[PDB]
């Protein structure tokens, strides 16, 4: 099981090899309309 | 009007830190700020709370011209003496009273709640409502603390990746849905500081 609180969830990106966070789809591979990840 | 339903439109919404120089000395920074494309809704229901009362069964209950995704781009270049607080606003024709519930989310789970009651202001043939400088909660202010601490800006849009705001504003009496509002989050990286885009969402 995956731990998904405050430490987890800036220790799974500060030491990654300690990560047990849920594992997702980054949103940048989603059906999402291109504006999304282009700042005005 | 944007963030608008048929019987509801947020004009302004800010979160922000205001430090205390001196007794007459305020430096205010915006993290975000307010003051239309279509995104499907099913695209993000992973990222916030599932079950009744949550967003799909809110969306599903409608009216779906009430339901928003926003996306912004944080300004988190800021440095006892500090205030962490939220400045929103709404305009409607109806004379209601109000209740704003704001979740915070990780990986779609609720971590905190704040929930607001509000009455109208009469003005100018229709009803302003304010939350005026609302304090931040401490999971807020602790998560911005651990942000800014990260080595790299990379990490921090990472860590973002997996938390989002949902705001719901409600009738009190009726529990319509005025207001949905679903908010999602990148660091900016831009010379003109915070930015968002706004989208209707859609089944
Ligand atoms: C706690 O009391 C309420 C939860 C926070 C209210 C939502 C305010 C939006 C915060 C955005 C800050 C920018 C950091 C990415």
């Amino acid at each position: 099981d995956s731990e998904t609180d405050l430490e987890a969830l800036f220790n799974a990106v500060m030491n990654p090899k300690t990560a047990n966070v849920p594992q997702t789809v980054p949103m940048r591979l989603r059906k999402l309309p291109d504006s999304f990840f282009k700042p005005p | 009007r944007s963030v608008a339903s048929s019987k509801l439109w947020m004009l302004e919404f800010s979160a922000f830190l205001e430090q205390q120089q001196d007794p007459d000395t305020y430096n205010k920074h915006l993290f975000v700020h307010i003051g239309l494309e279509a995104v499907d809704i099913r695209q993000i229901y992973d990222k916030f709370p599932e079950k009744k009362g949550g967003l799909k069964d809110l969306f599903e209950r409608g009216p779906s011209n009430a339901f928003f995704l926003v996306k912004f781009w944080a300004d988190l270049n800021t440095n006892g003496s500090s205030f962490y607080g939220v400045s929103s606003q709404y305009e409607s024709p109806e004379n209601m009273i109000i209740t704003c519930s704001t979740k915070v989310c990780s990986f779609g789970k609720q971590v905190v709640e704040k929930v607001e009651t509000e009455y109208a202001r009469y003005e100018n043939g229709h009803y302003s409502y304010r939350i005026h400088r609302s304090p931040l909660c401490e999971y807020m202010i602790n998560f911005i603390h651990k942000l800014k601490h990260l080595p790299e800006k990379y990490m921090m849009n990472s860590v973002l990746e997996n938390f989002t705001i949902l705001q719901v504003v409600t009738n009190r009496d009726t529990q319509e849905t005025l207001l949905c509002i679903a908010y999602v989050f990148e660091v900016s990286a831009s010379e003109h500081g915070a930015q968002h885009h706004i989208y209707r969402l859609v089944k």
